[PDB]
């Protein structure tokens, strides 16, 4: 009856001076909007429908007509750039702000959906969106006792819509506004589905994607032990964003790190840093990275945590991406460690991977290679065990590889290689 | 020494 109209059919009946045959209009455009096979978007814009859905929006006497414009709206400003453009220039944000507060809630929830996907765009509309309002009714519709007695899609769009009000950098969004949303994500990351633990993650991980300030609004509202417990969760989309979040946060001060060992992260790493998602593995590697860049007595965690062999495994065998971040962990480690961490990371058996890792094809891991060897020799000259170690080099191969690096396509690298061979050999 | 989802959804069903 609605099924595959065509856009002038739809025209004809928007462009009639009856609600009926324009709600029925609509509704064939929300179904041709809502196939996944290319649908006709840019057509519906050129036959100029988006300020006519966008009045609909409006029609509060009319409510499935709301639903259908809303809906096809949503679907229009689910696509590029310029078609959310043309949903926000048909004045579609006040509309859809104006539907947060609609008694029915599938309406509601699609003004939710809609304006999740406009914020979603990009800063400049996310921040839009927020200026013309949308914050505080968002919240209100999470301002229940219980969560759980909210229906399912609906939690779900709304920590999704929140989540892309965090989303977005350049400018982050406003301070305020972080502010304003952060007690209802604390809240949605306590919550027991999946799907809202997943999104609250996101936007977690989306506001500690900064500065130590912005990290430090997020840490002041008590997260961490529950970001490290979903760190331990068994769905991937939950760990995925937890881990972002987690590696987030300890890029920030010491302080902020040390939330995080407290909680109790380092005891996921042993997982985490063998998780069969490469993805995973290379971003608990990067965590760790940053914990190795902290304090002595948080190196020392890692280390009672069992955690260096794993920083062995992971540098001996893994994507090459989160060898990198290994090397990078190891380097960190070994510029900030202790002599006696220095000599238990030998004893764990980093040489042979770390010398393995200078035949890559990439000029920065070298680099952080060589300054991690340096970093240990250091540690052995003030042991007076540079021969010992000289001898391990030599044993696997590695004088062989630091050797060839005297002669490299790189300032830094043959100047840093060539210092080793007479320094140490 | 530190170093430092779809955005948009349509409605299908």
């Amino acid at each position: 009856g609605t099924v595959n109209w065509s856009v002038e059919d739809i025209v004809k009946g928007i462009n009639s001076n009856n609600l009926e045959s324009q709600l029925q209009a609509t509704q064939a455009a929300r179904k041709l909007l809502s196939r996944e096979k290319q649908p006709p978007i840019d057509n519906i814009i050129r036959a100029g429908l988006i300020p006519k859905f966008v009045s609909f929006l409006g029609k509060t006497d009319c409510s499935p007509i709301q639903f259908e414009s809303a809906w096809a709206l949503t679907n229009i400003a689910s696509g590029t750039s310029e078609q959310t453009k043309a949903v926000v220039d048909g004045g579609a944000i006040p509309a859809f702000i104006s539907l947060l507060a609609s008694p029915h809630a599938h309406i509601s929830e699609q003004a939710v959906w809609a304006l999740g996907n406009i914020a979603g765009d990009g800063s400049a509309f996310r921040d839009l969106v927020i200026k013309h309002g949308a914050i505080d009714p968002l919240l209100a519709l999470l301002a229940v006792p219980d969560l759980s007695t909210l229906a399912c899609g609906y939690l779900r769009n709304l920590t999704w819509t929140l989540s892309n009000l965090c989303r977005n950098k350049n400018p982050a969004p406003p301070l305020d506004a972080v502010e304003q949303i952060l007690p209802t994500l604390v809240r949605l990351l306590h919550h027991n589905d999946p799907e809202v633990l997943a999104d609250s993650c996101w936007a977690i991980s989306y506001l500690t994607d900064g500065p130590n300030e912005r990290i430090e609004m997020v840490v002041k509202k008590g997260v961490v032990p529950q970001l490290v417990k979903l760190l331990g969760a068994t769905e991937l989309p939950i760990v995925t964003p937890a881990l972002r979040a987690i590696g987030n946060i300890v890029t920030g001060t010491d302080e902020q790190t040390q939330k995080v060992i407290d909680a109790g992260a380092l005891a996921v790493f042993p997982s985490l840093l063998t998780n069969p998602k490469t993805n995973i593995q290379k971003e608990a590697t990067w965590t760790m990275s940053n914990i190795t860049a902290g304090r002595q007595d948080q190196i020392q965690q890692v280390v009672n945590h069992g955690l260096v062999p794993f920083l062995v495994g992971v540098l001996s065998k893994a994507d090459f991406k989160t060898q990198k971040e290994a090397a990078w962990a190891i380097t960190n480690y070994t510029s900030g460690g202790t002599v006696e961490q220095i000599v238990y990371l030998v004893h764990c058996g980093i040489i042979e991977p770390l010398m393995n890792l200078l035949s890559a094809k990439d000029t920065k891991i070298i680099q952080v290679i060589l300054d991690a060897i340096s970093n240990i020799f250091q540690a052995a000259e003030k042991l007076g065990e540079t021969e010992k170690l000289s001898i391990m080099i030599e044993e696997c191969g590695g004088l062989d590889k630091i050797e060839a690096l005297q002669r490299h396509e790189n300032e830094s690298v043959y100047k840093a290689s060539l210092n080793l061979i007479e320094k140490y050999f | 020494p530190k170093r430092q989802v779809l955005a948009k959804i349509p409605r299908r069903e």
